[PDB]
């Protein structure tokens, strides 16, 4: 043989630790530089002038941060959708000024999360499976591509992108609350829905197959020593959970199929996950929520004020406050 | 100040939803290849 | 025998519904407050509590009817019907805001009642009851907030209306005036919510994609018996997979489905701490060193203090309207206010 | 407006852009029609 | 027994529910028509939320006293 | 019966298109039946369009999106983008309304009626989804067509009546392009550049002349292309790699549909050139640097100097420079400093704009653009109201590039999970086991274990 | 620069010489196996996956 | 003239419509009536020319 056919039996083998691939070639180094630069920047990195007003915030552990409150600052408003890698910099200070370790570690990570679904595709194809895990894991990727790169695009600026910390996660999301209006918009109450239905079916089927176990341990030994590796079982007793599904509600209502089962747990967050995810891409392109402002008048004419009235003044609340020394001209367009 | 728009649009609506199942109907009284 | 044994009897029969010793407290108490609601959202208005329309009587549409909580002048009162308040007159009981109290009231037995329902359909069928610990999860969320956070506060008009945009409203007046973000609280309740999301979609995923081969069709949802001795898909397989991919797989079936029971659950309870503790406002506002280093250095800056001015103007803007009874008069040289706009 | 020769059919024109739609809910019908066939 | 799936098809069924519901349905209908909710509940009507004298909003501050605060902030 | 049923060919009925793999004679009538829908749908939205047109409102204000395609092309459009006839549109609608119903009787002749499978008495218009030199030659063909197609835009541009250009000399109108661009430079810097900022890949063609020349190229090549195709058979390097199948081939075609939408979506939210913002109105930098220009003016006219006017943060208010050096509007607008457009265009200098035009000569009609620019700016929201998410209904307005980008960003993003779904059900088919797991021979049981 | 139009960001001989070198010398790492290719009509199979070995 | 013309085609078209699916899915009933719809196609295809004729010659100058 040669040497590239025994490089390849290598590369797509199936007896190492991990499985590597083709796509794992583009997966690991991508992965390890933005963890790389993630860590040391997290630690060690100076103040960023992220609105380009010339006002840098520092976000670094050794500038005077704790956990909760660090962060790697988004790039700056003055570049705005420009390309800036390292060697467009006179220097790696003025590099560190504006921002430059954001688009470093964005790239590289979102390129990664590509190479892991195709990964996870190759090893369900070499081991002789169906291909539809990826799919699957589709969903995290496309709201963590929406957010980071679609966002930006759309508004036209990096700065404008979810910064990479836990209370910059919440300046984001107050500023989206108060500049597009969701909780208005259909397809974050589809997310929402999505979320809390699959932690509702999480825990209703954990108790009905928990609580259907058969006696094979006694008192002495934890439950969990009944199952060996390989045990051929369903997963569950028919009579017992069949039975108390079907007393606990109308009885109408109860899966008796494993596969119809186990389908509608896979497809109803994946599905919600998608929505909300296209929900934050529309409105990356000014289509906002639901405007009820000012709907319900009295035969005079006067304003009978609701709820979206006082949700419409927290919003004006937040819009007034938020960088405060950015704006020159009365509209935020 | 009749506004016959209103009873066009609502007989034009009618008569569009109203074909297929008609032709759905004929097919299936003929015993034809449904 | 007796007419105990009798009555057990009849009420423990195979019917289309289980009715049960529970469901004297269950059904009575449930049926009262879903209706409550129902007629609160169409013909009750919050004109004299609030200041606002919550029904479709006056053109609220589905996404701003609410049955709002009573006036902030009543504050602890169980506002009942024969009460020192509205002593009879369902008029007078109606606009002060007696229907929030009727459901809320009726509500919380229906809750006990279902769980009770919970407790003796698995005594009957002979199985451990661990679908009743997973619903006290739930109960100890609605308790927590829907009782205890007005009860710590001045009155019941600081507590969440039965609506869609009161739910909203209650989101961000919590944030804007308790910064409720921030508490490491409401994290692990987030962290619990979604891990179990995470744990229902990949487990679906695994297990519809490790099916055997036991039919000749496309369409394999029909090649499964009701009920066989075999496992339907590869344990082997998948642990190989996950094991491959993630580095770590789960190999006991038992231990899988306990885990799937207990993140969300514990995620909610843990929710719960948080909201009792923000009843006597012992909240997680300020880092003092952050904040006297801000003070003392004017050009020390993080998203934190950033936070801190978007609640301040929440604040501001919202309570004059918020609260209606306290006569707030706000001049405009007073409000907060960035540049330009 | 339509031309002056025409605008007598306005009615029929307000509604033509629908009609693909309800060739997909057609499509469910005949389905339905055949009993899930 | 007797399922709703024939249920669904009796003939007496059929005739009784034509005869009953559409009484149900317009007695809600005359329920509204009449402006007897207005009364029943006590919602404001639309040209009723405020009076000639009365031009702010109708907030009720006392506990004990709010049949008296109520009937003077209604008409009186 | 047989063939319809899903005890002889799996398939239940939610999914039953799918029985159609290998029937060639009915798969012809539904896809000339989809088509007939597409060209009904064409006419149909033309006419409803022209009933509703009101002459005095500009096109971005009446929630058209198909009025403004026949308008760039140079159908009843005057000078300045006004509109001054509607029966060209009333004549495309009727024709295409018309040919729909011959594509129609067609796909339920050809569904209905005709042969199940061609395979027996039309020998030419037969294939197997496996004989690739009847793939190629159906490729080629259909190719060469889809190059005959953009050499007739080509001609419409360059000799049959012309094209609207907003760049024109003396404001927006119908002008002939008499000199195409040829030089293979310029076109195929266009395809290989950059998608970030500054650059923008094919998004930022800024002249009608690159458009001809890049049309006319994309005509040759596709002839070329299509002769090759049919006059050859797949080489070795490609038969080793591809999937031949029908389900892969419709995964391939998914793929590339959803690269196309995104990339259309993009056009429509950034470009002003193709899609002239007389007709569509301004885009989003556009609403921005026009608010800024008009506070300028209005300042200045006061009595202000603007060039030396110190903002907030010591920054410069209505003037500053860009990271690479030129002159720019202030403000938060400084990340939109990329735009060009024709009504900003004469205060342009060599190193940006220009301190003593725009002093003393600023044009009152530029004014009334700027300001009508900035209060129609592409902010809206679903029951179409228009403004800031803080603002209250008065107007009734939501832009079509916001409607056009939203959707077709939409589309693309599930066509993709078609690739993704399609492409592993068709490769896992072809392995042969799409089934399931083969429980007498489990293929994890015979591996050295980890 | 950033701003500027060139090919693939190339700026410099250099670069594409290295982009050459890294093509070219995978491409003869592959040639080393797949180089005796040959298009006449008996190394053509009739399916879905081509199992005709090299 | 122009409107009773255009009302003409639009109760053949609706009568094509309605009768032709049910020719076609029917055995043996296309082989049949292959004779009439001859003639409704021929006089569909006159009345668009007699209707373009028209419109043009009132619309020309
Ligand atoms: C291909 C590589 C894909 C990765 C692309 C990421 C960055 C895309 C981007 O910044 O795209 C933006 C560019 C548009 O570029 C803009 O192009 C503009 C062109 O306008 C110029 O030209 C116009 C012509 O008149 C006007 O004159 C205008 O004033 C003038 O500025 C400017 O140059 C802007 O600075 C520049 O940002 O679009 C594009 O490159 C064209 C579209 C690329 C394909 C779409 C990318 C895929 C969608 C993103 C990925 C989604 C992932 C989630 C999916 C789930
Ligand atoms: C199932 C969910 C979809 C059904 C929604 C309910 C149908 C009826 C309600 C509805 O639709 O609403 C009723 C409206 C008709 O309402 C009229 O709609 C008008 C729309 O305004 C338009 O016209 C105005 C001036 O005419 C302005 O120009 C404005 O910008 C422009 O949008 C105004 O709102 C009128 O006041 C209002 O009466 O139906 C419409 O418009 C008809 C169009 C609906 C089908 C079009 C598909 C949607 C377009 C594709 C968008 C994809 C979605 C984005 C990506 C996600
Ligand atoms: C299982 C049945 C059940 C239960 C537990 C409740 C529970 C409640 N109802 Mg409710 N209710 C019910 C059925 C029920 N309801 C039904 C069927 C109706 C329709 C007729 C109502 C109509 C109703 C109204 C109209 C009101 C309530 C109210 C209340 C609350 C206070 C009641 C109170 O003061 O208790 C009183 C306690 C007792 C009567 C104890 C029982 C007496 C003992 C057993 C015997 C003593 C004998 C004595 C020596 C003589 C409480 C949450 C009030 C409320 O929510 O106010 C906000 C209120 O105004 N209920
Ligand atoms: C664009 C949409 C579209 C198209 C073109 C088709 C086309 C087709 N489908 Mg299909 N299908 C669709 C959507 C579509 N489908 C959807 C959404 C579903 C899910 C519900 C299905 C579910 C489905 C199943 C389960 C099956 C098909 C089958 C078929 C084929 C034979 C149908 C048949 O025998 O008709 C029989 C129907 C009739 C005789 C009644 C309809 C008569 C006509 C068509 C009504 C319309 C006439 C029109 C209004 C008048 C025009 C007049 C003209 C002169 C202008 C055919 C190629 C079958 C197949 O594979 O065959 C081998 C099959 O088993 N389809
Ligand atoms: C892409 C479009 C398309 C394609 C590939 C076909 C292909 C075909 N059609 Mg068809 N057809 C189409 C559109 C299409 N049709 C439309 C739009 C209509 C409506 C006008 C018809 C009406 C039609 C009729 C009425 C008949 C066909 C027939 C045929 C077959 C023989 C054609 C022949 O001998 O011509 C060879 C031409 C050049 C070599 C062939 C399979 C015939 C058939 O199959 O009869 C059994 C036939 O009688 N077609
Ligand atoms: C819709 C557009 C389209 C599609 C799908 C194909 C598809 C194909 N082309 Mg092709 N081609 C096209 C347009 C297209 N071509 C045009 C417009 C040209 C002219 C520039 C060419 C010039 C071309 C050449 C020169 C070659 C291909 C080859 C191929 C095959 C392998 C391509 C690959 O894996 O990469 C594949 C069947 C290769 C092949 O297998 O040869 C038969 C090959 O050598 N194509
Ligand atoms: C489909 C994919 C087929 C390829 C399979 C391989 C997939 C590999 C995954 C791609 C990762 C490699 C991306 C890194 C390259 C990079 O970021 O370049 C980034 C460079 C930007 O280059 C920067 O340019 C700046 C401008 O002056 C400066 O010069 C910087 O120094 C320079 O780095 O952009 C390009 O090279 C884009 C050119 C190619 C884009 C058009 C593609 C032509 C074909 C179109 C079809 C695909 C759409
Ligand atoms: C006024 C004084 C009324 C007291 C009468 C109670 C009679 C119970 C006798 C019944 C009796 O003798 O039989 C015992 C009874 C079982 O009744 P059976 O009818 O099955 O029994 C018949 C025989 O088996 C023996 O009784 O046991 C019970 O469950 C006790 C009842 C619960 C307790 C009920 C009383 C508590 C509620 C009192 C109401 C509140 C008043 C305030
Ligand atoms: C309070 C009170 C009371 C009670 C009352 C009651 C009990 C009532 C009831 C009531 C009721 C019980 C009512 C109900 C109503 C209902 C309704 C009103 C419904 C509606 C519906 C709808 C509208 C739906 C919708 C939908 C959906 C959801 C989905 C699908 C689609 C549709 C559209 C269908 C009493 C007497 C004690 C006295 C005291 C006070
Ligand atoms: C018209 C026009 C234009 C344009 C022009 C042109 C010339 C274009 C071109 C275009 C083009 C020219 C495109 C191309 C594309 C390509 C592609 C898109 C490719 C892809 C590839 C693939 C898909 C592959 C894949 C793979 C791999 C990776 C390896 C192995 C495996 C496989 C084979 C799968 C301009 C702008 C000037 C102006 C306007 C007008
Ligand atoms: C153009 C034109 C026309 C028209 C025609 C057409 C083309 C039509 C046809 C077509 C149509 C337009 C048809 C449609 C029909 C449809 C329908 C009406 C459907 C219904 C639906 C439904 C009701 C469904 C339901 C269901 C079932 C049954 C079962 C399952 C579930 C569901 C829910 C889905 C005419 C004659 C005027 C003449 C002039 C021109
Ligand atoms: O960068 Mn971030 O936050 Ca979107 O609005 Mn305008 O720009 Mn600024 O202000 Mn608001
Ligand atoms: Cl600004
Ligand atoms: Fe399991």
């Amino acid at each position: 043989v040669s040497l590239w056919e025994r490089f390849c039996a290598w590369i797509t083998s199936t007896e190492n630790r991990l499985y590597i691939g083709w796509f794992g070639c583009l997966m690991f180094p991508t992965l390890l530089t933005a963890t790389s630069c993630f860590i040391i920047a997290f630690i060690a990195a100076p103040p960023v002038d992220i609105d380009g007003i010339r006002e840098p915030v520092a976000g670094s552990l050794l500038y005077g941060n704790n956990i909760i409150s660090g962060a790697v600052i988004p790039s700056s408003n003055a570049i705005g959708m420009h390309f800036y890698p390292i060697w467009e910099a006179a220097s790696v200070d003025e590099w560190l000024y504006n921002g430059g370790p954001y688009q470093l570690i964005v790239l590289h990570f979102l390129l990664g999360v590509a190479s892991y679904m195709g990964r996870e595709w190759e090893l369900s194809y070499r081991l002789g499976m169906r291909p539809w895990i990826f799919v699957a894991f589709s969903a995290p990727v496309a709201a963590a591509s929406a957010v980071f790169l679609v966002y930006p695009i759309g508004q036209g600026s990096f700065s404008d992108g979810m910064p990479l910390g836990i209370s910059g996660t919440f300046n984001f999301m107050l500023v989206f609350q108060a500049e597009h209006n969701i909780l208005m918009h259909p397809f974050h109450m589809a997310g929402v829905a999505g979320v809390f239905g699959g932690s509702l079916f999480s825990a209703m089927h954990g108790s009905l197959v928990t609580s259907s176990l058969i006696r094979e341990t006694t008192e002495n030994e934890s439950t969990n020593y009944g199952y060996k590796f390989g045990q051929e079982e369903e997963t569950y007793n028919i009579v017992a959970a069949h039975g108390y599904f079907g007393r606990l509600i109308f009885q109408y209502a109860s899966f008796n199929n494993s596969r119809a089962l186990h389908f509608f747990l896979a497809l109803w967050p994946v599905l919600g996950i998608w929505l909300t995810a296209m929900g934050i891409s529309t409105m990356a392109f000014n289509l906002n929520g639901f405007n009820f402002n000012q709907s319900v008048v009295d035969s005079q004419g006067r304003v009978i004020n609701t709820w979206a009235d006082i949700i419409n003044r927290a919003d004006l609340g937040m819009e007034v406050m938020h960088e405060r020394n950015a704006h020159n001209f009365p509209l935020d367009l | 100040m009749v506004n016959w728009q209103v009873i066009g649009q609502l007989v034009s609506t009618g008569a569009i939803m109203l074909l297929g199942p008609a032709i759905i109907i004929l097919l299936a009284l003929k015993k034809g290849n449904l | 025998r007796g007419l105990f044994d009798l009555v057990d009897d009849w009420l423990k029969r195979d019917r289309f519904v289980f009715v049960g010793w529970s469901g004297i407290l269950l059904f009575p108490t449930a049926y009262l407050a879903a209706g409550g609601w129902f007629t609160g959202t169409t013909f009750v208005t919050s004109w004299y509590t609030h200041g606002l329309a919550s029904s479709y009587l006056e053109g609220c549409n589905f996404l701003t009817a609410a049955v709002s909580t009573p006036a902030n002048s009543m504050g602890h009162s169980l506002l009942l019907l024969w009460g020192p308040e509205a002593q009879g007159d369902f008029t007078r009981w109606c606009q002060i805001g007696g229907l929030w109290a009727f459901i809320a009231l009726h509500g919380a037995f229906g809750l006990i009642g279902f769980c009770l329902r919970q407790f003796e359909i698995a005594r009957l069928v002979g199985i451990r009851p661990y679908n009743a610990i997973a619903f006290s999860g739930p109960i100890a969320v609605f308790v927590s907030v829907f009782l205890l956070y007005p009860l710590g506060q001045a009155s019941w008009f600081f507590a969440p209306s039965f609506g869609v945009a009161a739910i909203f409203r209650f989101l961000l007046f919590l944030q804007g005036f308790h910064n409720w973000t921030l508490n490491p609280f409401h994290m692990m309740g987030v962290a619990g919510i979604l891990g179990g999301a995470l744990l229902c979609a990949i487990h679906g995923a695994t297990v519809e994609n490790t099916l055997f081969e036991d039919g000749d069709a496309a369409n394999t949802f029909r090649a499964f018996t009701p009920t066989q001795s075999e496992e339907t898909y590869s344990m082997v397989t998948a642990n190989r997979f996950w094991s491959q991919i993630f580095g770590v797989a789960f190999s006991n079936k038992r231990w899988l489905h306990f885990f799937m029971l207990f993140v969300p659950v514990a995620g909610l309870w843990t929710s719960s701490i948080g909201i009792v503790g923000l009843a006597l406002n012992l909240r997680a506002y300020d880092f003092v060193s952050q904040e006297l280093r801000a003070a003392e250095d004017p050009e020390f800056e993080t998203f934190y203090t950033k936070n801190i001015l978007l609640n301040e103007g929440i604040r501001s803007w919202m309570a004059a309207q918020d609260q209606p009874h306290e006569n707030f008069v706000f001049p405009e040289e007073v409000l907060p206010r960035g540049n330009a706009l | 407006r339509l031309p002056e020769a025409y605008v007598v059919f306005s009615p029929l024109v307000d509604v033509f852009p629908v009609i693909p739609v309800f060739f997909l809910l057609l499509a469910f019908v005949w389905q339905a029609a055949v009993g899930f066939r | 027994e007797r399922p709703f799936s024939d249920i669904i098809t009796s003939v007496r069924y059929w005739i009784i529910h034509t005869i009953t519901i559409p009484s149900l349905f317009v007695s809600g209908w005359l329920f509204i028509s009449t402006g007897l909710a207005y009364d029943v509940f006590g919602t404001p009507r639309p040209n009723e939320y405020f009076t000639q004298d009365r031009q702010q909003v109708p907030l009720v501050n006392d506990r004990f006293s709010a049949k008296q605060e109520l009937e003077d902030l209604t008409k009186g | 019966i047989a063939g319809r049923d899903i005890e002889s060919t799996g398939f239940a009925w939610w999914s039953g298109n799918a029985r159609l793999i290998n029937v060639s004679g009915k798969l012809l009538g539904a896809h000339v039946a989809h088509a007939g829908l597409m060209v009904f749908w064409a006419g149909a939205m033309i006419l409803f369009e022209v009933s509703h047109f009101v002459p005095e409102k500009p096109l971005y204000e009446q929630g058209f999106i198909c009025m403004q395609h026949l308008a760039t092309l140079g159908y009843g459009i005057g000078p300045g983008g006004e509109i001054t006839s509607t029966v060209p549109y009333f004549a495309v609608g009727v024709i295409h309304l018309i040919s729909s119903a011959v594509l129609g009787f067609g796909g339920i002749y050809h569904s209905l009626l005709g042969p199940d499978t061609l395979e027996e008495s039309f020998p030419f218009f037969g294939y197997d989804w496996r004989d690739k030199n009847k793939m190629t030659t159906i490729l080629g063909i259909h190719l060469c067509l889809l190059g005959l197609g953009a050499l007739l835009l080509v001609a419409k541009a360059m000799y049959l009546g012309g094209v609207y250009d907003t760049w024109a000399p003396g404001g927006g109108d119908v002008r002939y392009i008499t000199t195409p661009t040829l030089n293979p430079i310029v076109i195929f810097g266009y395809v290989f550049r950059s998608p970030f900022g500054g650059d923008g890949w094919v998004v930022s063609v800024n002249n009608m002349e690159d458009l001809v020349g890049g049309h006319i190229w994309v005509g040759i090549l596709c002839i070329v292309g299509g002769v090759w195709h049919i006059f050859t058979k797949p080489f070795s390097w490609a038969r080793r790699a591809f999937v031949w199948s029908g389900e892969a081939y419709l995964s391939y075609s998914l793929a590339a549909i959803s690269l196309m939408g995104f990339t259309a979506s993009l056009y429509a939210w950034y470009n002003n050139t193709a899609y002239p913002s007389e007709l569509y109105g301004p885009t989003g930098p556009e609403a921005s640097q026009s608010q800024a220009f008009t506070f300028l003016v209005r300042d200045q006219r006061l009595g202000a100097n603007v060039s030396s006017a110190q903002g907030p943060t010591g920054l410069g208010k209505y003037l500053m420079r860009s990271p690479s050096g030129e002159i720019i509007f202030g403000g938060e607008t400084m990340r939109f400093w990329d735009l060009r457009a024709p009504w900003v265009e004469p205060l342009r200098g060599p190193n940006g704009l220009d301190i003593n035009k725009i002093k003393n000569d600023i044009q009152p009609w530029q004014e009334r653009r700027a300001a009508e620019y900035m209060t129609h700016a592409p902010l809206g929201s679903l029951n179409s109201v228009g403004g800031v998410a803080t603002e209250i209904n008065s107007v009734n307005y939501v832009s079509p590039r916001s409607w056009l980008c939203c959707s077709h960003f939409f589309l693309g993003f599930f066509f993709l999970i078609g690739h993704w779904w399609h492409s592993g059900r068709a490769r896992a088919a072809a392995a042969g086991f799409e089934k399931g797991i083969n429980r007498a021979n489990e293929p994890v049981l015979s591996m050295r274990p980890i | 620069t950033e701003g500027t139009n060139e090919w693939f960001g190339v700026d410099d001989i250099r670069v594409l010489a290295v982009l050459f070198i890294g093509h070219y010398f995978i491409l003869s790492l592959w040639l080393g196996q797949y180089g005796n290719a040959t298009e006449d009509d008996d190394a053509d199979f009739f399916g879905e996956i081509d199992y005709t070995g090299s | 003239m122009i409107t009773a013309l255009t009302a003409l085609f639009v109760l053949v078209s609706l009568a094509l419509v309605v009768t032709v699916p049910v020719a076609l899915a029917t055995p043996g009933e296309w082989e049949t009536s292959k004779d009439q719809f001859n003639k409704i196609f021929q006089l569909w295809v006159g009345l668009v020319v007699a209707i373009a004729t028209a419109d043009g010659i009132s619309t020309a100058i």
